[PDB]
């Protein structure tokens, strides 16, 4: 209306300060996005064969049968689903952000930590695996002489992300939400056209039609005073959501350079359990971290002691903690049982017995 | 005597298609579970609206009258099936202190086995009738279930009504009450389930 | 001007918003039925004395008046009210033909709470009285050979009459000493008496037939209303339109949905309307706005080059080198089917650049280098030397302290 | 005067709220840089990519007016050969791990 | 006040989006204290000795 747009104008910049309030939210999306996924100089791509030593990614790497999503990026986009108001498409397509996250997931894969340092340097699998239990204090040959075992427990776990995925979208409740909060938002910006706040009708050209020049005017002026009203409530609404987001995209953009292009030492931050790797998904406004962990599943108790008195001389563990089974006395790794018997080797003296509260006797070998 | 109204007496609110949605809207509308007069032909108040329904196989029943007197002083509406049209007229009848069939005017108009249900209200001079009609099983009572009243006429008639009549073997009386109510409308736009806010606190939860 | 400033920096900025205007108006309306019978009334076999005035009454039909004034056969014709054109449109809640014969010099008498002896003693007229009087010379047949007295009007009343007061009491009119008796003589009256029409009369003595249409809307809602035009149905184009006054500015179009009976507009889960039912070929069509979108300029800056492309966007080339990107259309940059990294970003993996004879170039964005990284299940790469790197990494810490004085700014002095 | 006090008034609370929610943004990079200074300067990092690409050595700070910028110095692996790998070696029937 | 409330519905959703606001800060504060505290799985217990 040429009408009420005249008398917009004695408001004077307040139109103007919305949209670009607005596009700065709009334009930080793409750097939120940006800043995540991007974090990898070259698309990295997987040998044509899958020889990773019986670990078994299929379902997390692309499936050209699949847009080039995986399996469990094709659920994760299944689980989640005009008044001068316009919606902008984002820069990154669906299709380069799992682009992307192939990338990142191949690079992990077939070169470790590496390729977040610099150049990708190739390494078999199950030895960097190997590598990886060492970043936990268990010993790389736990790994080699159970690697059938460490593979079928992996095997099986990431199986049971796709039947629980597959089961229930409840996970997906944080992506849905921010769904869900901004229809909650445009719905609410386009029902308050309907409000009068006062005028005589909500329609502007019935005010137009029911009155006189100067009588009309008093009235348009409640409809603008009204609906800028509600436009200032939403931009500010939003740009008080857009900080809570990039607040989260800053969290996910520092999981992916800390849990995936590494190995996190950061108790709980990278899941629970001791941190071994984990492999980025992508989801609808969102990403999916599985976090793999080691997790210790049975133990005994030990009797067990500080140090131990030699002839005179107070031995204390390298690296391990000393126990007995009863009538024995071993040195172990900590993270798993493991008992190897006390030798020169394993340990290092500092002194007399005398200054250690509750040093034990026992014999250490000499080879 | 009485009988419970169940979740019937609902009908189409307005002239609108809308599809696979969720409708709020506050109308005179029968509250679901209320009881209603049952009746095997006093002059009945109107309150703010009516719902009336019958279980037939016979054709017993033949129309209605509505007005403030229902009688001589002022204009008043007689509705009449003919057995082959509905015939409405507006005179200020003379009309005798009972029904009888064949077994001034300044308007007029022409248009057990089974339930025939219906409404009728009058706002600002307009005159709403709604109807549907549906087999049925049961003997005694309003069939517990779910189905819309569909407008069959909306008449610009500038009349009170306060007071009505039944012309004619068993018939139902409800009133109307200010409510608001949810409405299920189905991929082909009929309503197809419903919500009686007020009911109780799950339903206003819904 | 968007900017404030001479010199442009490389991006792209949003300048304005593009909005397709209605290009012309659609009207559609019933099917139209019951037209009054206007035409008939005005040839009525009979007519009344003027102080019995004889009431029509017009309910349940369609109007139109343009005849009785059209038609140059009626010597006389007045409007109150309503002008005579405006009629053809109007709502009435009652409709009445009120017809008498007087007079030609007592015709013009006939007009809302004006004075003369028909209007003060015979068909008074209230102040907002909304009607026409319509008439015509009747001397060829209302007259007579020694004149006519089949005709009368109330000549005497002791008051002039309220509004529609149709009087029609008969004792004599006393005027003096005389005693009234029922019976006339010197000073004492009937209060009704006669024109005696002679066919020989001059024009102002002559009889005129009238008919006066009388309008009136109440609380009660209307029973008579005028016709409506309507217009060629015209799909795929931006209008503005009006279905039974249900109005809007959109593109109309066909749809597969299915309206019940009675139903006649669809609505959006926002309650904006999104389809109606045409009242004359019962089709329903889907309703869209008209096209609008914001218009961006890319420039490659004004320090390298003063060539621009512009981004229409979310609009479809249809409606505005020329490109469609999937962000909207795009116009004065080439599409080129390399792949760069992004220098100036546009939407949906498109971005443009200035490059070489140097245009402005759109393509699809590359994400690096593809890389086999050459993975076998018994070789490593080990590095035989290094580089100390060193990287710049900048963090803003505080803002300038402003303080603003409320009472100041808002009033100050 | 009553319109130009409504107005002026929706005017500086449109301000000052934008101030509020800027000042936020601020803060959150004011937090981030008293982190990098523990943990860049007055340290050395093993969080990948916190203290620059590659692996950290250590950083300097450098004021700037209303920020701060960190020089961080890093190891890069830059020169590569492949060779023949094996997870053990074995000797008089038992198995060797590298320490 | 009825005459009041009367008037403050032709605002529309202003009054709904408040309530759904503070709403929104209020159950945010209960999350907040279970990410803090509740860490743990049991109530473990230190010995009598
Ligand atoms: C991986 O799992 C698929 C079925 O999910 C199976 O066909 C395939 O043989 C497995 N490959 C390996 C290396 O375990
Ligand atoms: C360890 O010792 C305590 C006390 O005798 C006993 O309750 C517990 O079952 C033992 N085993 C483990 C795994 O804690
Ligand atoms: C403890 O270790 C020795 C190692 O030779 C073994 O013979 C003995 O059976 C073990 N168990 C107990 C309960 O002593
Ligand atoms: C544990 O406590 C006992 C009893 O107080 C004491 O004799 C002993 O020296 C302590 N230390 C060890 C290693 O048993
Ligand atoms: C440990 O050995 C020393 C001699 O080497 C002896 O004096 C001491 O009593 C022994 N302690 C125990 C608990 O046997
Ligand atoms: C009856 O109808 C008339 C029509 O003018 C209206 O004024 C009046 O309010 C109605 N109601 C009653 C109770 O008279
Ligand atoms: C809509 O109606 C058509 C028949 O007109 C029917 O085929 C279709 O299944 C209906 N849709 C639904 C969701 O029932
Ligand atoms: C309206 O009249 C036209 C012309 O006779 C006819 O084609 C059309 O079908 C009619 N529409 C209705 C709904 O009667
Ligand atoms: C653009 O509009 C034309 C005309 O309606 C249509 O043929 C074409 O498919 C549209 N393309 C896109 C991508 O919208
Ligand atoms: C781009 O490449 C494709 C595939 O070779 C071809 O179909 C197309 O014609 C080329 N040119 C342009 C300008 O798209
Ligand atoms: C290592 O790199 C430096 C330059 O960074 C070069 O001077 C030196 O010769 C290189 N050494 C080898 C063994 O490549
Ligand atoms: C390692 O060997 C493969 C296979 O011959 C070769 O493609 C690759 O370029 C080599 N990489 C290096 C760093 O020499």
């Amino acid at each position: 209306s040429t009408e009420c747009s005249n008398l917009l104008l004695q408001y004077g910049s307040f139109c103007t300060q919305l949209n670009r309030a607005l596009t700065g939210i709009a334009v930080e999306q793409d750097k939120n996005t940006q800043e995540v996924f991007a974090q990898v100089k070259q698309i990295y791509k997987t040998p044509p064969i899958k020889d990773f030593g019986g670990f078994n990614f299929s379902q997390i790497l692309p499936d050209p049968s699949k847009s080039k999503r995986s399996f469990i990026e094709d659920l994760l986009f299944n689980k989640v689903t005009f008044n001068g108001l316009t919606v902008l498409p984002p820069l990154l397509t669906d299709e380069m952000i799992a682009q992307y996250t192939s990338a990142l997931l191949a690079g992990t894969i077939t070169s470790g930590w590496t390729f977040g340092a610099g150049a990708a340097l190739q390494i078999p699998f199950a030895m960097q695996m190997a590598y990886r239990f060492n970043g936990i204090g268990v010993t790389q040959n736990v790994l080699y002489e159970n690697q059938k075992l460490i593979a079928n427990q992996f095997n099986s776990a990431i199986g049971k992300i796709q039947d629980s995925l597959s089961s229930t979208a409840s996970a997906l409740g944080k992506l849905q939400d921010v769904v869900n909060q901004n229809a909650q938002a445009l719905n609410t910006l386009v029902k308050q056209l309907s409000s009068n706040f006062g005028a005589i009708s909500s329609v502007l050209n019935d005010i137009l039609a029911r009155l006189d020049k100067v009588e009309a005017e008093v009235q348009i002026d409640r409809l603008i005073t009204g609906r800028l009203q509600s436009l200032q409530t939403y931009v500010t609404q939003q740009l008080i959501r857009a900080a809570e987001i990039r607040a989260s995209a800053n969290l996910a953009a520092t999981k992916m350079s800390e849990c995936v292009l590494g190995q996190s030492k950061r108790v709980d931050f990278c899941g629970k359990g001791y941190h071994l790797m984990s492999f980025p998904q992508s989801a609808p406004h969102g990403v999916v971290f599985l976090h793999v962990t080691y997790v210790p599943a049975q133990e005994k108790n030990f009797t067990t002691a500080p140090a131990i008195c030699h002839d005179g001389k107070a031995h204390f563990p390298r690296e391990g903690v000393f126990v007995s089974n009863g009538t024995h006395w071993f040195v172990t790794q900590r993270n798993f049982y493991e008992p190897q018997i006390i030798t020169t080797h394993n340990t290092f003296v500092s002194g007399n017995c005398d200054v250690v509260i509750g040093i034990v006797n026992n014999t250490v070998y000499d080879p | 005597a009485y009988t419970n109204s169940f979740t019937r007496g609902v009908y189409y609110p307005d002239k609108v298609f809308r599809s696979s949605v969720l409708h709020s809207t506050q109308d005179l509308f029968l509250p679901f579970f209320s009881n209603v007069t049952w009746f095997h032909n006093p002059v009945l108040p109107f309150n703010d609206g009516v719902y009336f329904a019958s279980t037939e196989k016979s054709n017993i029943i033949r129309g209605w009258i509505f007005g403030t007197t229902l009688d001589s002083k002022t204009q008043s509406l007689l509705i009449v099936n003919n057995a082959t049209n509905v015939v409405i007229k507006v005179c200020e009848f003379q009309f005798c202190n009972d029904p009888f069939l064949g077994v001034n005017c300044t308007f007029e108009y022409v248009s057990f086995k089974n339930l025939r249900e219906f409404v009728f209200k009058n706002i600002d001079g307009y005159f709403k009738i709604y109807s549907k009609h549906t087999p049925i099983n049961l003997v005694r009572d309003l069939p517990q279930g779910f189905s819309a009243l569909e407008p069959l006429v909306d008449l610009p008639i500038g009349i009170n009504i306060t007071r009505f009549q039944t012309l004619l073997a068993a018939y139902y009386v409800g009133y109307l009450q200010p409510r608001t109510f949810l409405l299920k409308y189905n991929e082909n736009g009929t309503i197809t389930d419903a919500v009686d806010c007020a009911l109780d606190p799950l339903s206003e939860t819904k | 001007c968007t900017l404030k400033s001479f010199t442009v920096e490389k991006g792209i900025y949003q300048t304005s918003n593009f909005r397709v205007q209605p290009t012309e108006s659609i009207v559609r309306f019933p099917n139209i039925t019951n037209l009054c019978p206007f035409g008939e009334v005005f040839n009525a076999t009979r007519f009344a004395s003027v102080y019995a005035w004889n009431r029509k009454r017009i309910s349940n039909c369609v109007a139109d008046y343009s005849v009785l004034y059209n038609s140059a056969s009626f010597s006389t014709f007045k409007c109150y009210g309503v002008s005579p054109t405006k009629l053809n449109d109007l709502c009435f809640t009652n409709v009445y033909a009120d017809s008498f014969v007087i007079r030609g010099d007592e015709v013009r008498q006939i007009a809302p709470g004006q004075t003369g002896k028909i209007a003060d003693y015979n068909y008074k007229l209230p102040d907002d009285f909304t009607g026409c009087v319509i008439a015509w010379n009747s001397n060829n047949l209302d007259s007579k050979v020694g004149g006519n007295y089949n005709y009368l009007y109330r000549l005497f009343r002791k008051s002039n009459l309220k509004p529609f007061e149709r009087d029609i009491s008969t004792e004599i009119y006393q005027a003096g000493s005389t005693p009234c008796n029922g019976v006339e003589g010197f000073n004492c009256y009937f209060p009704l008496q006669s024109y005696g029409f002679q066919p020989t009369y001059g024009v102002g003595y002559q009889p005129y037939r009238v008919v006066v249409l009388s309008f009136e809307l109440l609380h009660a809602p209307a029973t008579v209303c005028g016709p409506k035009k309507s217009t060629n149905l015209v799909k795929n184009k931006c209008v503005n339109f009006n279905f039974n006054g249900l109005t809007g500015t959109g593109v109309l179009t066909e749809s597969n949905k299915k309206f019940l009976p009675f139903q006649q507009f669809g609505r959006d889960i926002d309650d904006t309307t999104d389809a109606v039912r045409d009242p004359q070929t019962l089709e329903i069509l889907d309703i869209t706005p008209c096209s609008f979108g914001g218009v961006s300029v890319i420039t490659p800056g004004t320090n390298t080059s003063n060539q621009v492309a512009v981004l229409y966007q979310g609009v479809n080339c249809t409606e505005v080198n020329v490109f469609q990107t999937r962000a909207g259309c795009l116009i004065g940059a080439e599409h080129v089917n390399n792949s760069y990294e992004c220098d100036i970003p546009i939407g949906a993996g498109i971005c443009a650049s200035y490059q070489t004879s140097q245009s402005i170039i759109a393509y699809t964005m590359s994400l690096g280098a593809e890389n086999s990284v050459a993975y076998s299940n018994n070789s490593i790469a080990i590095p035989i030397n290094f580089t100390i790197s060193v990287t710049t990494e900048i963090l803003p810490v505080s803002m300038t302290k402003t303080s603003v004085d409320c009472t100041m700014y808002i009033c100050g002095d």
